[PDB]
């Protein structure tokens, strides 16, 4: 991740999820959003009408952003030594 | 031999029957010409054409309905849209949610 903006993530990591897109995000949908004030009748407010709803994951993709930022720095660090115990510093080009 | 149809044109005979005014931001029961439902009716902007009675749905659920006395759109919504979980830490534990 670049330092220069706290978006947590990489900058291949930010083309790839604007590449594939969503249904529905946010899970924050409110009276006047559905039928109770104005829409077009949109698919999200007619399945919640009948009882069918989407639950969001219990990881945020802030918080999934951060394992493979932990992963990707602890191979430039310990190669893989820290995967089967503690870490173990060497440098880059004797590590390749 | 007496021959009618039934919910599918604007009515000109009816039943005996008494109006009692409108209820608004309330889920109610209401009877609009011989339609029985349940939802809250607060307000209503939709825009349709003349010789409408009913507002149908992709799923043949009624949202919208004229009134017949105001000659004005309204508006039907369930009395429950949203979902509820309740969090529990067990019987032996404690009885607080
Ligand atoms: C029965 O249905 C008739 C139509 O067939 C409706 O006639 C409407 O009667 C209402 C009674 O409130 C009239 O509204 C009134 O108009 C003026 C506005 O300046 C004023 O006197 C009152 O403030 C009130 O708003 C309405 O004009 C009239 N429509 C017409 C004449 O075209 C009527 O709603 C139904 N009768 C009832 C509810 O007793
Ligand atoms: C609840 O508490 C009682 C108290 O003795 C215990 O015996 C019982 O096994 C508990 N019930 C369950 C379902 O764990």
């Amino acid at each position: 991740p670049d330092p220069a903006k706290p978006s947590k993530r990489s900058f291949i990591e930010d083309l790839l999820y604007n590449k594939v897109t969503l249904a529905d995000p946010g899970f924050m949908k409110q009276y006047g959003d559905c039928l109770g004030g104005v829409n077009a009748r949109d698919l999200i407010c007619a399945q919640k009408f009948n009882g069918l709803t989407v639950l969001p994951p219990l990881l945020t993709d802030d918080m999934i952003a951060a394992y493979t930022s932990a992963l990707v720095s602890g191979t430039a660090l310990s190669g893989y030594t820290f995967g089967a115990g503690a870490a173990l510093q060497i440098p880059f080009a004797m590590q390749m | 031999v007496l021959s009618f149809q039934l919910l599918n044109a604007p009515a000109t005979v009816c039943g005996p029957k008494q109006s009692t005014d409108l209820v608004k931001n309330k889920c109610v029961n209401f009877n609009f010409n011989g339609l029985t439902g349940t939802g809250v009716l607060t307000d209503s902007v939709k825009k349709f054409q003349p010789f409408q009675q009913f507002g149908r749905d992709s799923s043949d659920f009624t949202d919208s309905v004229k009134d017949p006395k105001t000659l004005e759109i309204l508006d039907i919504t369930p009395c429950s849209y949203g979902g509820v979980s309740v969090i529990t830490p067990g019987t032996n534990t404690s009885d607080a949610v």
